C-alpha cells in the first residue's frame, strides 16, 4: 500500500517516501468566526468565537469551549441566565464588558415534600400572556418567462426546449 | 478594500463602514447594517 | 341491551414513547465545499450570485432552530426542582427515572441505558456546532421536571410548585381517570408493586428490545448518510475530465480549463444545493416531531391529559420524561382495566313511582341485588339518595327495573 | 499485488511453463487451476 | 472457485472499513478448469480480461508463465520463467 | 417571516445581477454583440443559472409555506380550543390554569391574549388521606382533608377555604383499618343537630 483512505473518499494516510513510514494526514485547522456584541448601543466592546478550532494557534483574554475559542471575553465562574447562546453549554455583557459563563438552568429550589404536608393557595393571580403565531405569509408571484427571460423571444424559445 | 456606505435621502455619504478595519465593522458589513443587535454572528471563516 | 363489563380489578402499565427532537447541528461552507483552497474557481463561483450564502444561511436556520426545538422541549420549567433526599414516596419506587449520584453524569439508570444503547469526524467544509445544551443540562432539565411532577404534582406547570404527597397525588389523578381516590388508598401496596414492577419491566424492555430507539437512531444515520454522500459526491466528475480540482487545474490550461471547472462547480453547487434542500425537509419533519414532543411534555408530564392514547394505552395516570441523544423519552404511566366481570344492568331504579339514575357510575345486578358502583372499578353500593338523582317518573324512561332506593335519613 | 510492469502489448492467449521430471518425460503431481476473471 | 481470486483493487489502504468496487475478479463458486501436470499436461489456454492461476504442488512442476498474441518468434511475447535462480 | 420573504425576494432580484458564467448579466447587453450561434449558448448557461435560481427560491418558498401552513394550523387549533372553548390541557392557552382567551388580528398573523389563573400565596398545611370516625374511613368528595394544627378542613385543591368535615363533602368507603395514613377526627353529621 502506498496510501490510506477514509470511510469517505478522502486520503486519511499516505506511505512517505525516503523513509518508508506511515504519516496521518489532518485537514488542517479551518472554522467559522463569529462574534459576540452585546450591540452596538451597549458597547462596541466585541469578542471573536473562532469555531471548531483549538487556538493553541491563530489573543488578550482566550477561554477554549467545545465549540472553538473565544477571544476579548474573559470567562466567569459564577453563572447567568443565558443572554448570548454560544453553545456547549456556555453563554456570553456585564461590568461594562463581556464575560463567558456556563449557562444556568434557572433558579435551583427544592419543594418541602412530606408524606403528611400539602400546599395550597390561599390567592390567586389572573395573568395575561401574549402568543404570537404567524398564519400567513406574502403573496409573491414570478412569471418565469418574464423573470429569466427579459423582454427578448430568442431566450423564450431556448426555455421552450427546457 | 469593501466599504459600506451609508447614504442619506439626499445621496450625500453621511458615514461609512471598512469591513476589513474590526471584527465588529466585519459584523455590521455582513449584517448590512451600521447597528448591530445583541447576539451571535457568523461573519467569515478561518482557514489555515 | 341489559349487560354491562365492569372491571373488578385493574393494572398499572409503563409505557415509552420515543421522539425526536433535534438533529446534530451541521454546517457546510459552500465556498470550500465547491471550490477547494483554489483562487480559480472561487473566482468562478463568484458569477453564480449569492448562492453559497442563501445555502449557509439555510444551515444556520436549521442549526438555530435545532436548538429552538431542545430548549422548546426540554426547558418548560421556570426553576429547578430537586428530589428530596430521603425517598419516601408511600411505597412508589422511581430509583429507575431518578438521576444516580454514584454514576459521574446525574443521569437515572433509564437514560444511561437509552444513552449506551445508541451508538453513532472532520471533513472538508463540513463541521457540526455543539448543541447549545449540553447532555448534562438536558439530563438536569429532565430530573428537574422529574423531581417537579413527582413532589407537586401538576402544579409547578401550571405556576408555583406546591408540595402534595405522592399517594395523594396519586388519588388526584384517579379521580381524574374517574376513579375514586379511595380505590387507590385500599390498594396502595398493590398499586406500588405493581408501579415498580412496570418500571423494572420497562428499562428490561428497552434494554432487551432493539429498535426501541430507532426512531431516534433513524435521525442520526439519516444525517450521517446525507453526510456521507455529500462528501462522496466531491468524487464524482459530473462530466468534467477529472473528479479533483487539482489534476484538472494543472493539465489543463485555463481557457480550456474553465470549463471543466465550471462542469465541477456547478455539479458540486447542485448537490449542496440537493443535499440542503433535504436537511431543510429533515429539519422540518424534526421539528414536528419535537413540537409534538413539547406539546407531549406539556400536557403528559407537567398534566394528566384526558386525550386518549395522546399519552401512551390506557387512561393516563402520569408521564415521566427520560433525556436521550437528540430525543426524549416519555415513560406514560396509565391505569388498564384488567379483570372484567358482566352485570346486569338497568338505566334507572323504579322507587315509588320516581325514577332514579345513578349520579355518578351506573347501576349493577350481580343476580340477586342492584347496586350502584363506579363504570371503571367494580365497588358495588347500596341504592341510595345521595348517589342516584330522581328525575321524571317510571313511564317514561325505557328498560327501567324496580328496586328500594334505601333513604339514609329514613332509619 | 507482487509485480506491476508497463509492457505495453496485448495479451489475448496464456501457456504455463511445467517442470519436467526426467525419468521420456513424466510430469510431477500437481493441479493448476485457471479461472477466467470477469468484470 | 470457492470463494478464492480476491485481489487488493489498488494501493489505497482501508482499516475496518466495507468498499464496493467493481473490477475483474473471479466470480465466487464459479466452474474453475483445472489440470493435472501428470500424464497416466500444460494446453495454451486464452487470457481474455485476466486468468487467476492456482497451484498445488511440492516439487513446483509449474516454474512460469507465457502471454502473447501468436505465441511464436513471429510477434512480440511476454515470459515469465523460474530458473531456480529469479524470476524473469 | 416578513424578513425572511423581503430576503429570499431580495436574493430571487439580486441573482439577475449574476452572470451565471456569461459575458455578462445583462440578457440583451450580451444579446446584442454576440451572433446566435454564441449568444445562444451564453443564453443558455444565464438561463440555466437562472432557472436554478427561481427552483430555490421557489423550494424555499414551499418549505417556507408548510412550516407557516403548520403555524397557522396551531393558530387555528388554538382559536378553537382557547378562544371558542376552554382548554383542560396544560400550557396550550399560556402558563397556569386557562381560563379563556382573546384573539387579536396582526400582519400576517393572530396575536392570543391568554387569561389565566395562577396559584399564588401557598401555605403549609397536615394533610391526610382519609379520616377514620365510628370505625368508618371518609375520603373528601370533593377536595382535600387539612389540617392549620388545631382542626381538620375540606378545601378544594386550587384555593384553600376550610370546610368543617361532614357527611355531604366527604364520602364513606371500607373501614379504617385498611387506609395507610388514615387518622381520627369527628365528621360532623348535619343531621346530628
Ligand atoms: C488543543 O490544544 C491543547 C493544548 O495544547 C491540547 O491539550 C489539545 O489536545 C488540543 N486539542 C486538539 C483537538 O487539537
Ligand atoms: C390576594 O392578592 C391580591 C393581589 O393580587 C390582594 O389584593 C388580595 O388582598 C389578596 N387576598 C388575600 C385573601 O390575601
Ligand atoms: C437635503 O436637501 C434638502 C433640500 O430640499 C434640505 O432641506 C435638507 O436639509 C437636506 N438634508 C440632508 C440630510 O442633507
Ligand atoms: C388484581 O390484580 C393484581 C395483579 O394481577 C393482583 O395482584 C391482585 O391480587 C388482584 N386483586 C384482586 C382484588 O383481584
Ligand atoms: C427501588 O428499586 C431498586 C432496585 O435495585 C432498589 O435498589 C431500591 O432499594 C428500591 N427503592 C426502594 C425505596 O425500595
Ligand atoms: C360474560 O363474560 C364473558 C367474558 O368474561 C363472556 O364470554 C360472556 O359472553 C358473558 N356473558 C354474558 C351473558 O354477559
Ligand atoms: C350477589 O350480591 C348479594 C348481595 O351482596 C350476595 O348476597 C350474593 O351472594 C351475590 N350473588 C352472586 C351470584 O354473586
Ligand atoms: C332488552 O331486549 C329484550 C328482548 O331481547 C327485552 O325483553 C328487554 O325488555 C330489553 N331490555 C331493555 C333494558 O331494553
Ligand atoms: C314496577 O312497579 C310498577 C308499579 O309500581 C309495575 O307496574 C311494574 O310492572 C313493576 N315492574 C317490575 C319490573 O317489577
Ligand atoms: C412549608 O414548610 C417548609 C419547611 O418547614 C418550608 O421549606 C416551605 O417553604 C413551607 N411552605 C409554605 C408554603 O409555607
Ligand atoms: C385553625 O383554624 C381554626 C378554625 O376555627 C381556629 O380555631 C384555630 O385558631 C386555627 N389555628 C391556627 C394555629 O391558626
Ligand atoms: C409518614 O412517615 C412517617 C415516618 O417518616 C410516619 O411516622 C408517618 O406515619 C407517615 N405518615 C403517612 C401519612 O404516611
Ligand atoms: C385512632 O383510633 C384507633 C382506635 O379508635 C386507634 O387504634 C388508633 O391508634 C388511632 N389513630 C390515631 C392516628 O390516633
Amino acid at each position: 500500500q502506498q496510501f490510506g483512505r477514509d470511510i469517505a473518499d478522502t486520503t486519511d494516510a499516505v506511505r512517505d517516501p525516503q523513509t518508508l513510514e506511515i504519516l496521518d494526514i489532518t485537514p488542517c485547522s479551518f472554522g467559522g468566526v463569529s462574534v459576540i456584541t452585546p450591540g452596538t448601543n451597549t458597547s462596541n466592546q466585541v469578542a471573536v468565537l473562532y469555531q471548531d478550532v483549538n487556538c493553541t494557534e491563530v489573543g488578550s483574554n482566550v477561554f477554549q469551549t467545545r465549540a472553538g475559542c473565544l477571544i476579548g471575553a474573559e470567562h466567569v465562574n459564577n453563572s447567568y441566565e443565558c443572554d448570548i447562546p454560544i453553545g456547549a453549554g456556555i453563554c456570553a455583557v456585564a461590568s461594562q464588558s463581556i464575560i463567558a459563563y456556563t449557562m444556568s438552568l434557572g433558579a435551583e429550589n427544592s419543594v418541602a415534600y412530606s408524606n403528611n404536608s400539602i400546599a395550597i393557595p390561599t390567592n390567586f393571580t389572573i395573568s395575561v400572556t401574549t402568543e404570537i403565531l404567524p398564519v400567513s405569509m406574502t403573496k409573491t408571484s414570478v412569471d418565469c418567462t418574464m423573470y429569466i427571460c427579459g423582454d427578448s423571444t430568442e431566450c423564450s424559445n431556448l426555455l421552450l426546449q427546457y | 478594500r469593501t466599504f459600506l456606505l451609508k447614504y442619506n435621502e439626499n445621496g450625500t455619504i453621511t458615514d461609512a463602514v471598512d469591513c476589513a478595519l474590526d471584527p465588529l465593522s466585519e459584523t455590521k458589513c455582513t449584517l448590512k447594517s451600521f447597528t448591530v443587535e445583541k447576539g451571535i454572528y457568523q461573519t467569515s471563516n478561518f482557514r489555515v | 341491551n341489559n349487560s354491562i363489563a365492569i372491571p373488578t380489578n385493574f393494572t398499572i402499565s409503563v409505557t415509552t414513547e420515543i421522539l425526536p427532537v433535534s438533529m446534530t447541528k451541521t454546517s457546510v461552507d459552500c465556498t470550500m465545499y465547491i471550490c477547494g483552497d483554489s483562487t480559480e474557481c472561487s473566482n468562478l463561483l463568484l458569477q453564480y450570485g449569492s448562492f453559497c450564502t442563501q445555502l449557509n444561511r439555510a444551515l444556520t436556520g436549521i442549526a438555530v432552530e435545532q436548538d429552538k426545538n431542545t430548549q422548546e422541549v426540554f426547558a418548560q420549567v421556570k426553576q429547578i426542582y430537586k428530589t428530596p433526599p430521603i425517598k419516601d414516596f408511600g411505597g412508589f419506587n422511581f430509583s429507575q427515572i431518578l438521576p444516580d449520584p454514584s454514576k459521574p453524569s446525574k443521569r437515572s439508570p433509564i437514560e444511561d441505558l437509552l444513552f449506551n444503547k445508541v451508538t453513532l469526524q472532520k471533513f472538508n467544509g463540513l463541521t457540526v456546532l455543539p448543541p447549545l445544551l449540553t447532555d448534562e443540562m438536558i439530563a438536569q432539565y429532565t430530573s428537574a421536571l422529574l423531581a417537579g411532577t413527582i413532589t407537586s404534582g401538576w402544579t409547578f406547570g401550571a405556576g408555583p410548585a406546591l408540595q402534595i404527597p405522592f399517594p395523594m397525588q396519586m388519588a388526584y389523578r384517579f379521580n381524574g381517570i374517574g376513579v375514586t381516590q379511595n380505590v387507590l388508598y385500599e390498594n396502595q401496596k398493590l398499586i406500588a408493586n405493581q408501579f415498580n414492577s412496570a418500571i423494572g419491566k420497562i428499562q428490561d424492555s428497552l434494554s432487551s428490545t432493539p429498535s426501541a430507539l430507532g426512531k431516534l437512531q433513524d435521525v442520526v444515520n439519516q444525517n450521517a448518510q446525507a453526510l456521507n454522500t455529500l462528501v462522496k459526491q466531491l468524487s464524482s466528475n459530473f462530466g468534467a475530465i477529472s473528479s479533483v480540482l487539482n489534476d484538472i487545474l494543472s493539465r489543463l490550461d485555463p481557457p480550456e480549463a474553465e470549463v471543466q471547472i465550471d462542469r465541477l462547480i456547478t455539479g458540486r453547487l447542485q448537490s449542496l444545493q440537493t443535499y440542503v434542500t433535504q436537511q431543510l425537509i429533515r429539519a422540518a419533519e424534526i421539528r414536528a416531531s419535537a413540537n409534538l414532543a413539547a406539546t407531549k411534555m406539556s400536557e403528559c408530564v407537567l398534566g394528566q391529559s384526558k386525550r386518549v392514547d395522546f399519552c401512551g394505552k390506557g387512561y393516563h395516570l402520569m408521564s415521566f420524561p427520560q433525556s436521550a441523544p437528540h430525543g426524549v423519552v416519555f415513560l406514560h404511566v396509565t391505569y388498564v382495566p384488567a379483570q372484567e366481570k358482566n352485570f346486569t344492568t338497568a338505566p334507572a331504579i323504579c322507587h315509588d313511582g320516581k325514577a332514579h339514575f345513578p349520579r355518578e357510575g351506573v347501576f349493577v345486578s350481580n343476580g340477586t341485588h342492584w347496586f350502584v358502583t363506579q363504570r371503571n372499578f367494580y365497588e358495588p353500593q347500596i341504592i341510595t339518595t345521595d348517589n342516584t338523582f330522581v328525575s321524571g317518573n317510571c313511564d317514561v324512561v325505557i328498560g327501567i327495573v324496580n328496586n328500594t332506593v334505601y333513604d339514609p335519613l329514613q332509619p | 499485488p507482487l509485480v506491476d510492469l508497463p509492457i505495453g502489448i496485448n495479451i489475448t492467449r496464456f501457456q504455463t511453463l511445467l517442470a519436467l521430471h526426467r525419468s521420456g518425460w513424466t510430469a510431477g503431481a500437481a493441479a493448476y487451476y485457471v479461472g477466467y476473471l470477469q468484470p | 472457485s470457492f470463494t478464492r481470486g480476491v485481489y487488493y483493487p489498488d494501493k489505497v489502504f482501508r482499516s475496518s472499513v466495507l468498499h464496493s468496487t467493481q473490477d475483474l475478479f473471479l466470480p465466487f463458486f464459479s466452474n474453475v478448469t483445472w489440470f493435472h501436470a501428470i500424464h497416466v499436461d500444460n494446453p495454451v489456454l486464452p487470457f481474455n480480461d485476466g486468468v487467476y492461476f492456482a497451484s498445488t504442488e511440492k516439487s513446483n512442476i509449474i516454474r512460469g508463465w507465457i502471454f502473447g498474441t501468436t505465441l511464436d518468434s513471429k510477434t512480440q511475447s511476454l515470459l515469465i520463467v523460474n530458473n531456480a535462480t529469479n524470476v524473469v
